[PDB]
RNA sequence: AAGGAGGUAUUCAUGUU
RNA sequence: GCGGCCCCCUGGACGAAGACUGACGCUCAGGUGCGAAAGCGUGGGGAGCAAACAGGAUUAGAUACCCUGGUAGUCCACGCCGUAAACGAUGUCGACUUGGAGGUUGUGCCCUUGAGGCGUGGCUUCCGGAGCUAACGCGUUAAGUCGACCGCCUGGGGAGUAC
């Protein structure tokens, strides 16, 4: 019974999924203080850079053995390499979390940064968002330093994924 | 049992800031008169030096050469650079009818009887390279008639 | 390069736009190209020579990205 | 060139049915209607060398294709050099 | 313009073992036949069939014994510009025995040795080495 | 980048449609290049001929100055 | 031991370089593209695998010493374990260029290393002002990080297994040069001349390093056991 | 003219202007 | 060699599927034709540039470089001329031999999901393997392996000169 490679290949293809920024999930096979060697099983045990594994207070909570998601760039690289990022996945997680905020009003943490194409613009954990200049506070003395670049816990007004913008407002909250 | 042979010593020179340095450089042949013949390019400050690393050299990376009765299986065709061979098997008592490279490498590797000819530069280093590239490019009854699934006696 | 002095606009801000306007239109570099005549042979030499040269910039360039340095 | 219903006029009148475009005789036809065509163009345009190159490569070919059709079967060659009227 | 097809179908086996292709395909011709007939008894190649109906098409399956090539040399000798006939006295030896000119008699293309046994002469298409 | 001609099915641009060959002339007047624009050449050339046809009938400049 | 397909897919071996890389050589190899990533024929990899593995068997049964050369960042200490624990020979740094060919050179760097180590297990480091006594324990210590696998061969090895063809190529001609037999892991973009024995398959991989060399050296610690 | 940055170069909307 | 746009006359190339003729082909001494610029003859035209020439400088000198002018000429029509580093310093035609990245111009299929993916022809630039080469380098557009025909070479100079 020599099962052929054919056929157990074509297995394995519709067992994994490759395609330059899917989400795909990995092993983590090794952790140092520099890099974390991961593994999604494609062509090598990839290697990803420390800082992407760290929270607010710079802090590794992944251990060895844990089962973490990355987004997978290339399959290969010309160097042997399969290519993988965190912050990639951070980022997909933080704009459905966006999406989730839209569909709930959930107050949401980011700094106002400052004026934009249409108004002023704010940006949260990787995502960014623009709100018009009538928009800037509830109660608007006439020092509009305060309105920029400080935490705001707003509601997603709205969102032009295409465009990798969204709209946020000085809602009802704030 | 090695018969060891020095073709040809040149001096060399190379100008530096100081002057000029001069130095030697020897191409030597080495056989076994029985099948076997390897040859070395040596370079050193003198020729003492030069021919002893030479004969070192050649005494490594000997090549095998299928010899019949002391002389050549078939003519046999050699090029390097723009020196072209030409080796003929002769009957017996002949001697060896070569020029002087030639003459040193068949007489070295054994071969008693043969016709030869160079065309071209006969600059020794390179008619040594092509000489020998013939002989090694040169095949027996025994491994024709292997190579083309026949017996000896088919081949004649 | 035709500069409109707008409203509030200090003087130096006019002259920043209107000396970018007139890089971003090459006028110098016309004149200065039409001062002599040049032979056509001239102008196509100079042409394939800055080919060559910009072709070979991104061909090493390129191979950079393969070969380690360190 | 030589217009559609041109080329299919002459099919007609020398291919024996509507679909024999590769005769010999249909190939002599055409090159020759096409080089009495070019007469008045290179009588008023003298110096127009780039389309006389073509009109001589037709030219040739004629002769090419009237020798074979010579040399192969001398009836038809009679007969179509008559039609069209050219010397040898 | 193709004018020695005998002379391609050498170009094309030579070439081929320099290659280290299996096999090799040319138009084919009943000279082309005999010929591949002759280096497949003499075992230069390794087998040869013919292949269509109207346009057939000779396919050559080349022999390597150590990992090289068989035919070590192999070049058209008569050639459009230039035949050569020989006597039988006077058929040549290609590398003293050890390989095979192919020689096209009055009886069929055969070899040297069998032209010079069967006391006859005839045209050198090529020598094999 | 964005070749916006084949994307659209483009196949003769026409002299005039005058806003779309506004979008690809400069201020000054002169054609803006295709490795600026990001047009492929057959389109370019096609833009070419249709903003020299359109200065002869006066519907784009030739330059800033005459008017 | 054995290796099989289920393990090999398991571990990635099929999986080589992109297209744009590739060797005509290794063209036969190759069994297809996907989303241009070569997809290697694993049914040449099992047979070549196991011819490879029965003649390093013999090779450990006439008493042959193997170096294992594999000088990736990714598999030198997967290399460093196997030939430990397999009473072999290793190089899991760069290779010196002319390790083998100028083996005279290596050989007289293996004795300096030797005496240093006597000066270390000797209280030499003493009467010197503790500077030259670093220096002299920091010189060791490069020494041992160059040399460490090779200081007990003595001579010129019987045999080479060598991880990524390509990245080791100046190894295969040495080799190929002294006329020691090379076994090759080799990758799509390599070139399987001047290899004797081909193992096509990825040589990029952590597992599929550990999967060969921990097979080389149940094979080789058998051999040796007879 | 000098200095920095990005690239083989832009997608980065439109809006605004 | 060809560079604004438009019209009239006209040559060649390539692709798709199909039909037709049935070796009608390749090369080519002599021969014929085309052939940058300068130049020549006749007749116009002449804005700019500019051999010759005039003047001003620089220089030991400056029959030059630089400056101010400036004629033939450059332009057109018709003829002559027949040469160039007329160069890929690579004669024309045909077959075979691993690859990569592109450019341009056709054409087929799949989900065109949205400028996509998978093929198949023409021309074209770079890198590189085997092979070739004195080396430099060429490398499916060969300088590789071959077939056909045509042109040339035989030390430097005198000399592409004399008759
Ligand atoms: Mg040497
Ligand atoms: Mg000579
Ligand atoms: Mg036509
Ligand atoms: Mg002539
Ligand atoms: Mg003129
Ligand atoms: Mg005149
Ligand atoms: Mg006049
Ligand atoms: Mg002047
Ligand atoms: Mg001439
Ligand atoms: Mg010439
Ligand atoms: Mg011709
Ligand atoms: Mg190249
Ligand atoms: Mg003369």
């Amino acid at each position: 019974m020599t099962e052929s490679f054919a056929q157990l290949f074509e297995e394995s293809l519709k067992e994994i999924e490759t395609r330059p920024g899917s989400i795909v999930r990995g092993v983590v096979v090794a952790i140092d203080k520099d890099v974390v060697l991961v593994d999604a099983g494609l062509k090598s045990e990839s290697a990803i850079p420390a800082e992407q594994f760290k929270n607010a207070q710079g802090e590794l909570e992944i251990q060895v053995g844990d089962e973490v998601d990355v987004a997978l760039d290339a399959v290969e690289d010309g160097f042997g390499e399969t290519l993988l990022s965190r912050e990639k996945a951070k980022r997909h997680e933080a704009w459905i979390t966006l999406e989730k905020a839209y569909e709930d009003a959930e107050t949401v943490t980011g700094v106002i940064n400052g004026k934009v194409k249409g108004g002023f613009t704010v940006e949260l954990n990787g995502i960014r968002a623009f709100l018009p200049g009538s928009l800037v506070d509830v109660r608007p003395v006439r020092d509009t330093l305060h309105l920029e670049g400080k935490e705001l816990e707003f509601k997603v007004i709205k969102l032009d994924q295409k465009r990798n913008n969204v709209v946020v407002s000085r809602r009802a909250v704030i | 049992e090695l018969q060891e042979k020095l073709i040809a010593v040149n001096r060399v020179s190379k100008t530096v800031k100081g002057g000029r340095i001069f130095s030697f450089t020897a191409l030597t042949v080495v056989g076994d008169g029985n099948g076997r013949v390897g040859f070395g390019y040596g370079k050193a400050r003198e020729v003492p030096a030069a021919i002893q690393k030479a004969m070192e050299k050649a005494r490594r990376n000997m090549i095998n050469v299928a010899l019949n009765n002391g002389t050549l299986q078939h003519p046999v065709k050699g090029v390097h650079t723009g020196s072209r061979v030409f080796m003929q098997p002769a009957s017996e008592g002949t001697g060896i009818i070569a020029g002087g490279a030639m003459r040193a490498v068949l007489e070295v590797a054994g071969v008693h009887n043969v016709l030869a000819k160079a065309y071209g530069s006969t600059n020794p280093i390179n008619v040594v390279r092509a000489t020998i590239d013939g002989l090694e490019n040169m095949n027996s009854p025994e491994m024709v008639a292997a190579k083309r699934g026949k017996s000896v006696e088919e081949i004649l | 390069p035709v500069i409109k002095v707008r409203e509030n606009e200090p003087f130096d801000v006019a002259l920043r736009r209107f000396k970018r306007s007139c890089e971003k239109a090459g006028v110098l570099a016309e004149v200065r190209r039409r001062e002599f005549y040049e032979k056509p042979t001239t102008e196509r030499k100079r042409a394939k020579a800055s080919a060559v040269k910009r072709h070979a910039k991104k061909l090493a360039r390129e191979n950079a990205r393969r070969t380690r340095l360190y | 060139s030589l217009s559609t219903e041109a080329t299919a006029k002459i099919v007609s009148e020398f291919g024996r049915d509507a679909n024999d475009t590769g005769s010999t005789e249909v190939q002599v036809a055409l090159l020759t209607a096409q080089i009495n065509h070019l007469q008045g163009h290179f009588a008023e345009h003298k110096k127009d060398h780039h389309s006389r190159r073509g009109l001589l490569r037709m030219v040739s070919q004629r002769r090419k294709l009237l020798d074979y059709l010579k040399r192969k079967d001398v009836a038809r060659y009679t007969q179509l050099i008559e039609r069209l009227g050219l010397r040898r | 313009s193709m004018q020695d097809p005998i002379a391609d179908m050498l170009t094309r086996i030579r070439n081929g073992q320099a290659a280290n292709k299996a096999a090799v395909t040319m138009p084919s011709s009943k000279l082309k036949v005999a010929i591949a007939n002759v280096l497949k008894e003499e075992g230069f190649i390794e087998d040869f069939k013919v292949e269509g109906d109207t346009k057939p098409e000779l396919e050559l399956t080349l022999k390597y014994f150590q990992g090289k090539a068989v035919v070590e040399s192999i070049q058209r000798v008569s050639r459009p510009g230039l035949r050569i006939y020989k006597r039988k006295d006077e058929l040549p030896k290609v590398m003293a025995g050890l390989g095979i000119a192919v020689v096209s008699t009055s009886k069929g293309v055969m070899t040297d040795r069998a032209a010079r046994q069967a006391g006859l002469g005839g045209e050198i298409i090529c020598y094999v080495a | 980048k964005f070749c916006r001609f084949t994307a659209e099915g483009v196949q003769e641009i026409d002299y005039k449609d005058i806003a779309t060959l506004k979008n690809y002339i400069t201020e000054s007047g002169k054609i803006v290049p295709s490795r600026i624009t990001g047009t492929r050449a057959k389109y370019q050339r096609q833009l070419a001929r249709a903003i020299k046809r359109a200065r002869y009938l006066s519907l784009l400049p030739y330059t800033d100055r005459h008017q | 031991a054995t290796v099989s397909m289920r393990d090999m897919l398991k571990a990635g071996v099929h999986f080589g370089h992109q297209t744009r890389y590739w060797n005509p050589k290794m063209k036969p190899f190759i069994f297809g593209a996907r989303n241009k990533v070569h997809i290697i024929n694993l049914e040449k990899t099992v047979p070549m695998f196991n011819e490879a593995l029965a003649e390093l068997n013999k090779i450990a049964s006439r008493k042959g010493k193997i170096l294992f050369v594999g000088t990736k960042r990714a598999a030198s200490e997967a290399v460093k374990d196997a030939a430990l624990s397999c009473d072999q020979f290793f190089v899991n740094h760069r290779w010196l260029g002319g390790m083998l060919t100028n083996w005279k050179t290596v050989r007289q760097s293996i004795k300096r290393l030797k005496d240093l180590e006597t000066q270390s297990q000797d209280g030499t480091f003493d009467k010197l002002t503790k500077k030259e006594a670093l220096m002299r324990t920091r010189e060791l210590e490069k020494l041992e990080n160059s040399l460490g696998g090779i200081k007990d061969m003595g001579g010129l090895p019987d045999a080479l297994f060598v991880i990524d063809a390509d990245h080791e190529h100046i190894a295969i001609k040495e080799a190929n040069n002294l006329g020691i037999p090379v076994f090759a892991i080799v990758d799509t973009n390599s070139d399987p001349d001047g290899v004797d024995f081909v193992i096509p398959g990825n040589d990029d991989a952590i597992r599929a390093v550990t999967l060969y060399l921990g097979a080389v050296a149940a094979t080789v610690r058998e051999g040796r056991s007879q």
